[PDB]
C-alpha cells in the first residue's frame, strides 16, 4: 501494504 | 553550445544522497495479484522478494528465489503513503522500499500473519546489505517497517519478521541485552517514567507522534513498536519489558 | 548468491520522479569564493552559473558564460536548508538547487541589489528548460525562489530575478494581466480580504505557513512574495496590486 | 560497516559519461506495432516519438504529441545492434537511442520513405538539444542515423530526415556552403581524388570500414552517406557534389 | 514545450545495464600521491581501496579500512586505457574500475610484489559482491585483471591478488580441481596442442588477441594468464598446468 | 529498425 | 546564500 | 597503474 503522498 | 560543464568542479564534503530510509512490507496477495498490483494499480515498490511456493508463482514459470527491481532506486515508488519518521514526513520521497510476498489477513478485525520462507529471508538480508552500503545516511534505525511509519494505518510487515537475525547480519537497529536489563531491574524499582516522558522517548526514537495522544493512538504505538522490537507479545499495554527496551535502544543510538 | 531480475516486471503507471522543485538562489560571493564554498564549506547546489565579469571567474581560466555542475541531480544538494512549499517541508530532498554568482550585498541593515548579466538569464533559461522537461511533477509554481521557500529567513534571487521573462520561455508561473486587472477592480470596489482570508490564500498557492502569524512576519511574506511577482516595490506592504496579483495566481494554477 | 565514503574526494579533470552517441531510427511500423515491439521484443530504444495521425496513436487514447521514455539513459537499450563509428563498435553501450514512427517500406528490394509530421520534428528537436547540453562528448559528427553506423544493413531514419534543420537548431553536424563550393570548383578542376584517398577520408568522418572496400560497399557508403548530407541523390554514385561536402564537413570538423 | 512520458511504456525484457565489467587494479603510489593523480591525474577509477598501514593515509586523517567511490559508478572512469575482453575493446566505457594502494615496484627491469593486507582483501571482496549482485551480464569470466584486458602493457594487480578466494565468495572465475587434474593428464598423455589451437582457446576465454602473435606476445599472455590463475608461477613459460587450467577454465564456463 | 550487439 | 547536515 | 580521454 500500500498507500503515492503530497 | 551552451553545454554543462561537470568536469571544472564537484561538490565533496557538503552534499548526500536522496535516500536515507529501508522500509518494509508485506504484500498481502499471492505473486499474481501482487505484481499486477504494483507494476500497474495504485501502488509501487523499487523490490519485490516472491515467495517460491506460491503456486501463482510457479504458474507464471519462475522456480528459484528471486528478487524484482519494479522501479530503479533513483525513481520514486508508492510505497509509504502517509507518514513519518526521525522529523520527515513524506517517506517515499526519501526511501527505497521493499515488498515481500505473504498472506496476512486484516478485514476482520482480527489479525492473521503467516511466516516467511528462508530463502525469502537469506534474499532480503543481502538486499539490504547491498543498499545500506551505498547510502551512507541510511544509519541502523532507518532501516524500518510500514508499522513504524505509519502508526495505526498499517500492519506490515508484520511480526512474522525476523528483526533481530537481520541485526545480527548488520541490518536496522537492535538492543543490548545487558543495557536492556539495566533499564528493566530500575524500572521496577522506581516505577515507570511519566507519560508525557515517555512520549517524548518514543519520538526521540523516531516515531512521528502529534501533539495530544489519547489513549486509541497510544496503544497503536505501542503495538506496531511491540510488532517490530518485542514480538512475543504486542498486545499494545504498556510493560516494562516494553520500556526497558524503548530506552536501551535510544541509549545505544542516540542522537 | 543472487542477482537483481531488471527485465522480468518495471512499473508503469504508479511511480514518480523524486525531485519535483526547482529551487533559484544567489551567492553574494564573486566566483571564486562562491565555488570554494559550495564546494568544501557547508552549503552546496546542483548548479553554478557564473557572471562573466568578474575578476575572479577570468582568473580561473574562464571568459565566456558557462554552467557548472556541482553536484549531481540524483544527488541530494545541500541549498535550500530549513524550508517548505507545496505540502512538503525539507526541500533539499526533493529539489534541484540552481545558484548565480551574485553580489547582493548584506543586511547592515539594507539590502543592494545588482541585475544579472545578459548572458547569465539566457545560460538560467535553457537550464532550467531542460530540467523542466525531465521532472514531470515539476509544474510552474514549483519553480521557486529561495526566499520563497524560507520566508523571512532569505532573500534570494532578489528582484532583479527576471521571472516574468522566464515564465514566457516556459519557465515559472505568472498571471495573466486581464486577470490582475479583474481582482485589482473587485478589491477596489468590495474592500481587500481581512489577514486570515489571505493567509489561506498564500498557503493556497504554496507558502509553508506558520499557524501564528507575527505582523513582522506577515511583512516578511508580503515581502518575499513581492520581490518574486511585483519587483517594482517589495515594501511588505499589503497593497491591492499585491492581493489582486497572489488571487489572479490562484485562479490561474488551481492546485 | 563497511559503507562506502562518497564525500571524501571526487575525481574531476579525468572523467566522462559512458555516452557519447545519438543514434536516429524509424519505426516502420505503426504506433501499436512499435511500442508492442520495443517494450517486450527482441529490440528496444531509450525514446519513442509518436506521429500524432495514425489511427492507432488515437486508438490508444492519446491526442496530443507525446515523447516516451521507455529505458531509462543510464540503461542501455537495443536499438542499434552490430555498429560502428568513431573508432567504437557496439553503440548501445556508448549511446542514446531515439525511435520516431514512421512508416518506410524495405523488402520489395525498392524503398519508399514517407514524410514526417512537424510535431514530431519539435519533439525530436527539443529532445536532442536536451541531451546533448548533458553530454559534453557528444561533438556534432556524434549525431548519427542508424543507416551511417550500420552501413548496407539499415536504411532509417531515412531522406526523409529534416538533418540541415536541426544543424540549425544546434544538433548535428552540417557544412558551410562556402567551404563545400571551394571543394567542388577545386574538385572540378583538377578531378577527384584516388579511391583510397577518399576512403581514408570517409573513416575521418566516422564511418567504419573494412581493409578492402568492394565496389557493392562503396555504393551502400555512398548511398548511406547521401541520405544523411545530399538528400536529393543517393544512388550511391561517386559524384563531385558528393566529395565537396565529404571533405568540407571534415574540414569544418576535423581532428 | 513538452516533457517526458515515464510512465505509459516502460521496455522490460530487451534492454540491459550499460556496465558488463569489473576491472581490477593496483596503484603502485601510496595513499596521497595515488588519491591526487586518480583525482586530478589523467586517469581515474570508480573505487579507491587504501593500505591502513601506510603514513599518508593516516596522515589524511584516516586508519581504519574504508572504501572511496571516487567516479559514480553511472560515469565513466579512465582506468582500463586502450584494452579488450569478450568481443569488446574500449573496455572503459563498459566497466566499473576498482583501485587498490599497493606498492608494487617498477620494471627497471624486474617486478617487485607486496602482500595485500587483509583489510584490504575483505573490503574487495564486499564491494565486487554488491556489484556483482546489480550487474547482470556481468558474469564470472567477466571480472578481470588489467593484466587480462591490457596484455603486455599492465602488470596489475600482480600475483599477489588472491583470485581464488574471491571466487569462493562468488567473485570471479576459477576451476574446478578435478578438471585441471583431467587436463592435466590428457596433455601428459598425447602432447600439448600447437600454438595456433592454444590461442583460439585463449580467445574463446576472454582474450583480445592480434591476428599476429609475436613470441614475446605470447609470452607475455602467458604471463598475464599465470598472475591471475597460476600465481606460483608466472614465467611466461608455456606448460601443461597453465595449459591445463586454461582448458579447465573453456569447460567450466562454456561462453 | 532494429537491431542487441557482442 | 545558505542553508542542512548529514 | 594506468591508463583514455575526452
Amino acid at each position: 501494504x500500500a498507500x503515492k503522498x503530497x | 553550445m551552451l553545454t554543462i560543464d561537470y568536469n571544472s568542479y564537484r561538490t565533496t564534503t557538503p552534499y548526500g544522497k536522496r535516500v536515507r530510509f529501508l522500509v518494509l512490507h508485506y504484500t498481502a496477495l499471492d505473486f499474481a495479484a501482487s505484481v499486477k498490483a504494483l507494476t500497474t494499480g495504485a501502488a509501487s515498490a523499487h523490490y519485490l522478494i516472491p515467495a517460491p511456493h506460491d503456486p501463482s508463482y510457479k504458474a507464471a514459470g519462475f522456480k528459484g528465489q528471486r528478487i524484482f527491481n519494479l522501479v530503479a532506486e533513483e525513481d520514486r515508488a508508492w510505497h509509504a503513503g502517509v507518514s513519518g519518521w526521525a522529523r520527515r514526513d513524506n517517506l517515499n520521497d526519501t526511501s527505497i522500499g521493499i515488498e515481500i510476498v505473504n498472506l496476512a489477513r486484516d478485514d476482520d478485525g482480527v489479525f492473521t500473519f503467516p511466516d516467511y520462507e528462508r530463502s525469502q529471508i537469506n534474499a532480503l538480508k543481502q538486499l539490504a546489505k547491498n543498499i545500506l552500503q551505498r547510502y551512507p545516511d541510511m544509519t541502523p534505525k532507518n532501516v524500518v517497517g510500514h508499522s513504524d511509519i505509519a502508526v495505526g494505518r498499517k500492519s506490515d510487515p508484520g511480526p512474522k519478521l525476523p528483526w533481530k537475525e537481520l541485526y545480527e547480519a548488520g541490518i536496522g537497529a537492535w538492543y543490548d541485552d545487558a543495557t536492556r536489563d539495566r533499564y528493566r531491574e530500575g524500572f521496577e524499582r522506581d516505577g515507570l517514567p511519566p507519560r508525557a516522558d515517555l512520549l517524548e522517548a518514543f519520538r526521540l526514537y523516531g516515531y512521528a507522534l502529534p501533539a495530544t495522544v489519547d489513549d486509541a493512538y497510544f496503544a497503536s504505538l505501542l503495538r506496531a513498536f511491540q510488532m517490530h522490537f518485542r514480538p512475543e507479545n504486542y498486545d499494545g499495554a504498556l510493560d516494562v519489558e516494553t520500556a526497558a527496551i524503548l530506552y536501551a535502544l535510544n541509549e545505544k543510538y542516540p542522537a
